[PDB]
RNA sequence: GAUGGGGAAGCUCCGUUUCAAAGGCCUGAUUUUAUGCAGGCCACCAUCGAAAGGGAAUCCGGUUAAGAUUCCGGAACCUGGAUAUGGAUUCUUCACGGUAACGUAACUGAAUGUGGAGACGUCGGCGCGAGCCCUGGGAGGAGUUAUCUUUUCUUCUUAACA
RNA sequence: CUUGUGACGGCCCGUGAAAAUCCACAGGAAGGAAUAGUUUUCAUGCCAGGUCGUACUGAUAACCGCAGCAGGUCUCCAAGG
RNA sequence: UCUAAGGGUCGGGUACGAUCAACUUAGAACUGGUACGGACAAGGGGAAUCUGACUGUCUAAUUAAAACAUAGCAUUGCGAUGGUCAGAAAGUGAUGUUGACGCAAU
């Protein structure tokens, strides 16, 4: 039943004052100060999370190593793997229709 | 069972305001929290994110529309003369 | 900090030219009900990391203790 | 970071060729 | 009437080697043991050579026409298969199925199939198997 | 007497609007070369909640035609323009809802919106929630079209300004009833510091002209002058009637 | 809130990117050498403004008459800079594996561009975690005991970091 | 019970900050091996981290109300019946 | 002093049994100086009239109201070289990061 304090000279409940209580080696209880969770990266299309990608603050990822970072693919850490594939689909496509809209429109002023 | 006789959503604004704006209040949130067919996807999951904003839950497109419902007879009598001035200027 | 599992590459560990310290620590351990044994802790003092080796047979144990370079200062406790 | 980081890559590698040089 | 032959140039959609052309060399429509879908035994690009303009004489030349071939197994489904064609007889002999599951025998395929890219590209040939898509 | 409030409320001090989760100026894309020449085309990224303003509005994305690199105006959302739709803006773009036609290439009976006044100002006519400017007529010499304002006036501006086809979107928004002084106090909170609104009349002598008197009256006509000065104007102002018409 | 400007007899007022010739950035080249001349890149455009907003990184035990996340002992982490060794990679120069989602100890990337994080309302119910509360057995200590009570109270703990 | 969090749902003519800072991707400039290199986003190893505050009260006696004034003054922790 | 109902987890070739743990409700006897939400805690109610629709606000230190505000209704001005307002002046400002479903005045 024992009761805490800050620890820190921030005697409010703000956003990056936020407190949990832990039993020390000690036996008593004491209040230790937590950071601000960090969100997860987004996708530049569809913006959902990316899969694979680590989970910090951003000067976190100064730290960490690439691998952490990436995913193995064309967009790694940028895109999602659906967005790829689709932008890949869109990409071929319309150069194909492009090819074919351009062979249409000099054949037809050729003729003519 | 149906709880209300005739009030339904405006069951939450009690006694207060008076009846035929209550009335008013009604027809227009009935229509504002109602869900749509989504044009591109085909499904019934278009709502209202804010005034004039309708966004589709299943294949994530948005839809700028009239204030209370996803379409108003004023757009759809201008898409339609648009729609027939764009046929008539090559005619 | 940090738990070591291999014993050849705590040998290669304890020669490491910036090792100064060990401390080999004596433990009374119960595995199960009826058995009191004995554990011995290897901790090995780096300049940025402690590694400690976990031994619980006390042939090996010893054979690691005479395994130890002489130049390594030892803490026996 | 990033910046000052290539900048210290490129002084690094530009020090190591100019003793290397020799 | 069916069209994934044996010669076909396709995109890869998924994986290491997504938006890279290859070369089919070897369809299984009905699977096998270790691969129960429909797939092929391609071959393709992953690192493609870099344009060559008249400013560079022959040693940027040499540097620039260097092409890094791959080969994989991937699904009918990781595959877009396209309107152009590409001739194989150079490799399809050493490209198979079990030339997979042994490292030695991949590098050894990866280097033939290499040389056959590095000779059709310095020849006037498909260029835009040899082209990178941009995307 | 004292400083009257609509005398008060020029200096600006309280009674600025409040723009801190505004996302910029709705202004149409610069007429440059492309837009008076050929058109361009671009991108609707995503369609926006506008604090204060009753209209959505749209991110449109174009490439800079000059240097490698990306150009986002914000738009007032036309009613149908949905995400990832392509917007042409330009004197040869073709006649559809959300493209950026200048007036003098679309033909009669055209309803466009965010209507540019003089050639170049990026937007100043029907800007507001389901408003719209209709096209009344063209004159090809002397190079200018007539059009019909919301307001039901007739304005004759340049065949150069530019306009967006269709309606604002968020139309219909006035006919719903507020019911509440807390929706009342929502809305405003967002716009500026002009509500709750104090009867003159209520007041004071020293504090408006309507103010005094054992009862509460206005005392002479409440139909003022144009001519009159700051401190007088509070009423009716330049009336030319009054009254309920039937 | 200066500057460029424009008012004002003037103390000073307006304005904060404006009717301005508004600057610095990296590679280097040269090794009379200093840092000009070879280059090339970029156009925000002062500054002030939060001990409750954003934000690199430290915990436990002990210690004083009076200090401690600051001292002592132990154990960490971050930033800036030096740098060598091992590992990795390469004669197919700049890695392999998995159908794939993706994985690993590493596994060049300038200019320029794009994206993400920073970065976000309020209420309601539900799920999970931590601490506390309640409680059983057991190992210690204390209390009541005419009677009764295998009873009443108390100790049984585990930090950051990996 | 207090608190943190997750997936949701309701509400809005209210849809609920900005910048510093950090990372990734696209691009392929340039540099590059064979008797040798290239890499310090992998591991280990070396050096430094300046300035100012830091005691105590925070209230029926340490603040403001002429004062050791029943007044006023922001917030965190919260046992059993 | 009892009764009844409300569960979890394990067990079945190719209907049930075992174990464990909750406070919720309903009912029945019996009993007492008819007491029992036993202290604490805790709505007086009805029939009408005047007035303001309601929630809200104000005369700090004699007036909290029927006063003010409010949503609703209506009128007026204004298409930017503009309406309303500011400034001694200005290459000066507020509305305005605005445009008649808007701003301003009643
Ligand atoms: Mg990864
Ligand atoms: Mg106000
Ligand atoms: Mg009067
Ligand atoms: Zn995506
Ligand atoms: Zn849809």
């Amino acid at each position: 039943a024992q009761r805490v304090t800050f620890r820190r000279r921030n005697p409010y409940n703000t956003r990056s004052n936020k407190i949990k209580v832990v039993k020390t080696p000690g036996g008593i209880l004491r209040a230790q100060h937590v950071k601000k969770l960090a969100t997860r990266p987004k996708c530049g299309d569809c913006g959902s999370a990316l899969q694979g990608i680590s989970t910090l603050r951003p000067r976190q990822y100064a730290t960490v190593s690439k691998t952490h970072k990436t995913v193995s693919r064309a967009y790694g850490g940028s895109r999602c793997a659906n967005c790829v594939k689709e932008r890949i689909i869109r990409a071929f496509l319309i150069e194909e229709q492009k090819i074919v809209k351009k062979v249409v429109k000099e054949q037809t002023e050729a003729a003519k | 069972a149906k709880r209300t006789k005739k009030v339904g959503i405006t069951g939450k604004y009690g006694v207060r305001y008076g009846s035929s704006l209550r009335r008013q209040v009604k027809k227009l949130e009935i229509q504002q929290h109602a869900r749509y067919d989504c044009s591109f996807c085909g499904k019934k999951t278009v709502k209202r994110g804010a005034a004039g904003i309708w966004t589709c839950s299943c294949c994530k497109k948005t839809v700028a529309g009239g204030a209370y419902t996803v379409s108003t007879a004023a757009a759809a009598t201008v898409r339609s003369t648009i729609r027939r001035l764009r046929e008539m200027v090559e005619a | 900090a940090r738990e070591i599992t291999d014993i050849k590459q705590f040998l290669e560990l304890t020669r490491r030219a910036d090792v100064k310290t060990a401390t080999v620590k004596i433990n009374k351990k119960l595995n199960k009900a009826g058995k009191p044994f004995r554990q011995t802790k290897f901790k090995v003092r780096g300049s940025s990391s402690l590694y400690t080796l976990v031994i619980n047979d006390a042939g090996k144990a010893k054979k690691l203790i005479q395994s130890l370079p002489p130049t390594l200062k030892v803490n026996r406790l | 970071m990033r910046a000052k980081w290539r900048k210290k890559r490129t002084r690094r590698l530009k020090r190591k060729r100019r003793k290397v040089r020799a | 009437a069916k069209f994934l032959k044996a010669g076909k140039v396709a995109v890869v959609v998924r994986g290491r080697y997504a938006g890279k052309k290859v070369v089919i060399v070897k369809p299984h429509d009905e699977g096998s043991k270790s691969h129960p879908f429909g797939h092929a035994l391609v071959a393709g690009i992953e690192r493609y050579p870099l344009k060559v303009t008249k400013k560079h004489g022959a040693k940027k030349v040499a540097k620039r026409t260097k092409i890094k071939p791959f080969i994989k197994v991937v699904n009918y489904n990781h595959l877009l298969p396209t309107r152009y064609t590409l001739d194989v007889e150079a490799f399809k002999s050493v490209v198979s199925t079990e030339t997979f599951e042994q490292p030695s025998q991949r590098e050894e395929a990866k280097k033939v199939v290499k040389k056959a890219f590095e000779e059709r590209h310095q020849a006037g040939k498909n260029q835009w198997f040899f082209s990178k898509l941009r995307f | 007497g004292r400083v009257i409030r609509n005398q008060r409320k020029g200096a600006g001090s309280i009674f600025t609007s409040h723009t801190r989760l505004r996302q910029g100026a709705a202004k149409l894309r610069t007429l440059d070369y492309a837009e008076r020449h050929g058109y361009i085309r671009g991108i609707v990224k995503q369609i926006v909640h506008d604090s204060g303003r009753g209209a959505p509005l749209a991110k449109v994305v174009f490439r800079d035609p000059y240097k490698y690199r990306l150009r986002e105006e914000i738009f007032i959302a036309n009613e149908g323009v949905h995400t990832g739709q392509f917007i042409y803006a330009g004197k040869k773009a073709s006649l559809n809802v959300g493209n950026v036609l200048p007036l003098g290439s679309v033909p009669e009976g055209t309803i466009v919106s965010n209507v540019e006044e003089k050639p170049g100002d990026r937007g100043a006519l029907a800007r507001a929630s389901g408003n719209y400017v209709i096209i009344i007529g063209h004159n090809p010499d002397e190079n200018k079209t007539r059009v019909r304002l919301p307001s039901g006036a007739k304005k004759v501006i340049s065949s150069d300004a530019r306009g967006v086809i269709g309606v604002i979107a968020g139309g219909g928004r006035v006919d719903k009833p507020l019911l509440k002084a807390g929706r009342a106090f929502h809305k405003y909170r967002l716009k500026r510091n002009s509500w709750p609104k104090t009867r003159g009349v209520a007041m004071n002598p020293v504090d408006h002209p309507h103010g005094g008197g054992n009862h509460q009256h206005i005392g002479k006509a409440s139909t003022i002058s144009r001519g009159a000065v700051s401190g007088q104007k509070a009423g009716l102002i330049a009336a030319r009637r009054t009254g309920l018409l039937r």
